[PDB]
RNA sequence: AGGAGGUAAAAAUGUGAAAA
RNA sequence: GCUUGAGUCUCGUAGAGGGGGGUAGAAUUCCAGGUGUAGCGGUGAAAUGCGUAGAGAUCUGGAGGAAUACCGGUGGCGAAGGCGGCCCCCUGGACGAAGACUGACGCUCAGGUGCGAAAGCGUGGGGAGCAAACAGGAUUAGAUACCCUGGUAGUCCACGCCGUAAACGAUGUCGACUUGGAGGUUGUGCCCUUGAGGCGUGGCUUCCGGAGCUAACGCGUUAAGUCGACCGCCUGGGGAGUA
């Protein structure tokens, strides 16, 4: 889900304004939260098959976006992976 | 006998037989009705005529019982279904109520598969 | 389900069932689902209903009458 | 739980353990523990009356409170103790006036679930009360037969008794044999099933394990000599005699119910 | 919070002991910040099907916008007491009043 | 074939007793949209109010009690 | 005429080679 | 670097989307009384089965497990398999009017990976009904056959496992492009909300059919029409999808 507030929270925490949500770095960070937003749901119920299908779909959007910013910028990539703690 | 006014005749109408013992809402059961015990075997078991002659032989000597009008509770299709109790009304013995309780479930337990 | 009328009935007089089912839901939904085929038998008679619909539109040609 | 060990040696291969970590790994409560010598199946005459008995590890008798006449005072479950004499684990309870008792452990019992016995306690697993005060259709264990006897039926691990009908002063019970028996409504019963229900899955594995449980080897009938048992003798395996006990009584088919005074209380036969 | 429609109903014998407990559940409704909209004591009308006993039971309606924590509380509260005939909770829809029926 | 939400806005709820019983029948059947001409999205809401009031005992699960 | 109800016993074989 | 590609947020739309937990009534129905006459039963007809202790039948009382009649529809959602009473819980994805935002991050994909009807299988429960294996009566030139009365495993929930199908709209996925009629259809723009609407908008879907195309059948704006990206697959039939 990643409710409206927490989405509107991190954009104002990783970006210039709340309109920076369709900007790349926050586009990444909302999905990183999206994994953690669903980590509890897979800690339970063990059979939500279609629910995990959305998560695997997401991690590609994380990774495919992880290389576009990496492509245009080596340092913003190194910053984003340590501004949040991803890419291992 | 017991000499009462009316009664509650529950008819279990199977695909073969309109089984009805002259019963009551309290369990007082006296006068049987059978589509095989009234003769009529062979093709005549699921025939409406088997039930009608059995239903007149169901209300046999019930005038002495005091009972004239009887609450028919017919359950199922029944071989006669529209003449078994009707000839009893045509003979004169009217019905207080015909409650055709079709036991319709919400499709619970699995039903059989005869006539493969 | 109930056909009584209570004062003026004196006979069965049950066309309520003859106009609704009379044996309909008892002799069909008693058993045997199969869960696979009927929809085609539904649709083929619905195609017959479509054919009943199609034949009603092609009535007016000349017909010699 | 139910664990199977790796085949590191034959005799270790088919073993399945019944490990239960909740059990009190300590020493049992001293004053509730009396001695108990073994017998080897020998009566006052010293003769072996029941065979296949002897040896085994030395065990002590834990005083299991069966009667539960302590009523009105609540009891806190202290700890779940393993028991050698029973088949089910027992529980050490703590009566609120300061008493220690050992009771059978019901199914869903934890270390600290407060229980109560008598007519006052509501329907809860581990509570005990006369059967006229129990809703018919329930499931009990530790059932008395005479009022004040102590409780004889449904004592084994993983058993239970369903109360099926209550006729006045008598109660019909679904006994774990596919059988129904009448009993006085004033008799007490403990609610719920008896815990340690996985005991049935225990596999002894090797021959020595049954030996240290006190069971001494049996001997087949045909392997004996025709003066010690009605079978046997001959060229070996040449049978032809109907299966009989060593004392001439036929086995495999003969009903031996010979009581005559309690058939009034038995409603339905064993299945 | 959720804009739920709590309702229930009650058999006549219980109908005169639930009013003491009506204050108890209205201690729960208002005690969890839940904004009450209806409190409808409709009256003992005849039931559609015989519910645990004969027909003709009293009905009491709530329709309260309350948080989910108390909706968990109330359903669990009737688990130990099947006296008050079961409470059904309906979805949001965001409204307040339709007076009597 | 009636006044619907485009013109006749109406809450399809199980609280309103009138409209709830207007699409039922004595034979234990919600009247289908094939004759009454209701709209489908509201028919699903029309479907829901029956199951809702069946729990409220405004309508039973059978008809004989 | 749109919907509906209503509908019927077991019955087998005839191996080769013949297309202006 | 912008932007019609693509992507994100906002705000409303609907739904058997997934799973977990309660619930309720009916229904074949077992534990029995009441009261009660001889059959019940089944079909092509007969019969083994079955009941005189009193069955079928009878109503009140008690126990469940497993599925949800009408609604329900070439209807919805999901990749597909497939999923259907109700109710709240954590949670999937799509669509829509109109804005702001980064500015080509995409399209497909060997390998690998996951899901994957039923049946079968593994441990444990669970068992009401249905019913393989299994019993019988007959119809029969044969009955391991229809028809017929019993019944186990299975169905069952939880965890595993198998990884097969006519797993099929027998049509791969992605995007552009090319006359229409007539149904179903949900967000949605304007006008008189004057009134059952008029006038559209688009998602998706059903059927008949145009050019074209097709061996023909037919498909036919959801193409099998007109092109492009790329993966997979076939080379006569049997042998064999076997060794």
């Amino acid at each position: 889900s990643l409710s409206t507030e927490a989405t509107a929270k991190i954009v104002s925490e990783f970006g210039r304004d709340a309109n920076d949500t369709g900007s790349t770095e926050v586009q990444v960070a909302l999905l990183t939260a999206q994994i953690n937003h669903l980590q509890g749901h897979f800690a339970e119920h063990k059979k939500d098959h279609h629910s995990r299908r959305g998560l695997l779909r997401m991690v590609s959007q994380r990774r495919k976006l992880l290389d576009y910013l990496k492509r245009k910028d080596v340092a913003r990539y190194t910053q984003l992976i340590e501004r949040l703690g991803l890419r291992r | 006998r017991k000499q009462v006014s009316d009664g509650v005749a529950h008819i279990h109408a199977s695909f073969n037989n309109t089984i009805v013992t002259i019963t009551d809402r309290q369990g007082n059961a006296l006068g049987w009705a059978t589509a095989g015990g009234s003769g009529f075997r062979g093709s005549r078991k699921s025939t409406p005529f088997a039930a009608q002659v059995a239903a007149e032989r169901c209300a046999d000597a019930v005038k002495e019982y005091g009972i004239k009008n009887l609450e028919v509770m017919v359950k199922g299709p029944g071989p006669g279904r529209e003449s078994t109790i009707r000839a009893l009304n045509a003979a004169g013995f009217r019905i207080t109520n015909i409650t055709d309780v079709t036991p319709i479930p919400h499709n619970g337990c699995r039903p059989p598969k005869k006539r493969r | 389900i109930k056909v009584r009328e209570n004062e003026p009935f004196d006979v069965a007089l049950r066309r309520f069932k003859r106009s609704c089912e009379k044996a309909g839901v008892l002799a069909e939904v008693r058993r045997r689902e199969f869960y696979e085929k009927p929809t085609t038998e539904r649709k083929r008679a619905k195609a017959s209903a479509v054919k009943r619909h199609a034949k009603k539109l092609a009535r007016e040609n000349a017909r010699r009458t | 739980a139910v664990v199977k060990c790796k085949p590191t040696s034959p005799g270790r291969r088919h073993v399945v353990k019944v490990v239960n970590p909740e059990l009190h790994k300590g020493k049992p409560f001293a004053p509730l523990l009396e001695k108990n010598s073994k017998s080897g199946g020998r009566n006052n005459n010293g003769r072996i009356t029941t065979r296949h008995i002897g040896g085994g590890h030395k065990q002590a008798y834990r005083i299991v409170d069966f009667k539960r006449n302590k009523d009105g005072i609540p009891a806190v479950v202290e700890r779940l103790e393993y028991d050698p004499n029973r088949s089910a684990n027992i529980a050490l309870v703590l009566y609120k006036d300061g008493e220690r008792r050992y009771i059978l452990a019901p199914k869903g019992l934890k270390a600290g679930d407060q229980i109560q016995s008598g007519v006052d306690a509501a329907i809860k697993p581990g509570n005990t009360l006369p059967m006229r005060n129990i809703p018919v259709g329930s499931t009990v264990h530790n059932v008395e037969m005479k009022p004040g006897k102590g409780g004889q039926l449904a004592r084994s691990a993983g058993t239970y008794v369903q109360i099926v009908a209550r006729d006045g002063a008598y109660v019909t019970l679904r006994l774990r044999s596919g059988e129904m028996r009448k009993v006085e409504a004033d008799c007490r019963a403990t609610l719920g099933e008896v815990g340690n229900a996985e005991h049935m899955l225990r596999v002894l594995g090797k021959a020595g394990a049954a030996r240290w449980r006190g069971v001494r080897p049996t001997v087949r009938g045909t392997a004996m000599n025709p003066v010690d048992h009605p079978h046997g003798g001959g060229e070996g395996r040449n049978f032809g005699k109907h299966p009989v006990t060593p004392w001439g009584v036929q086995t495999k088919g003969k009903k031996t119910r010979s009581n005559k005074r309690t058939d009034k209380f038995i409603v339905r036969r064993r299945s | 919070m959720r804009h739920y429609e709590i309702v229930f109903m009650v058999h006549p014998d219980q109908s005169e002991q639930v009013p003491g407990m009506i204050e108890r559940y209205t201690a729960a409704i208002t005690g969890a910040e839940g904004k009450i909209h209806r409190l409808e004591d409709w009256g003992r009308r005849q039931l559609a099907y015989p519910i645990n006993k004969l027909h003709k039971a009293h009905y009491v309606l709530m329709n309260v916008e309350a948080p989910q924590e108390v909706i968990d509380e109330l359903e669990t509260t009737f688990r130990f007491n099947d006296a008050v005939i079961r409470s059904m909770v309906m979805r949001t829809k965001h409204a307040v009043t339709e007076a009597s029926p | 074939f009636c006044r619907f939400t485009a013109e006749g806005v109406q809450e399809i709820d199980y609280k309103d007793i009138a409209t709830l019983k207007n699409y039922i029948t004595e034979s234990g059947k919600i009247v289908p949209s094939r004759i009454t001409g209701t709209r489908a999205k509201y028919q699903r809401q029309l479907a829901r109010a029956i199951k809702r009031a069946r729990y409220l005992s405004l309508l039973p699960y059978t008809d004989r009690h």
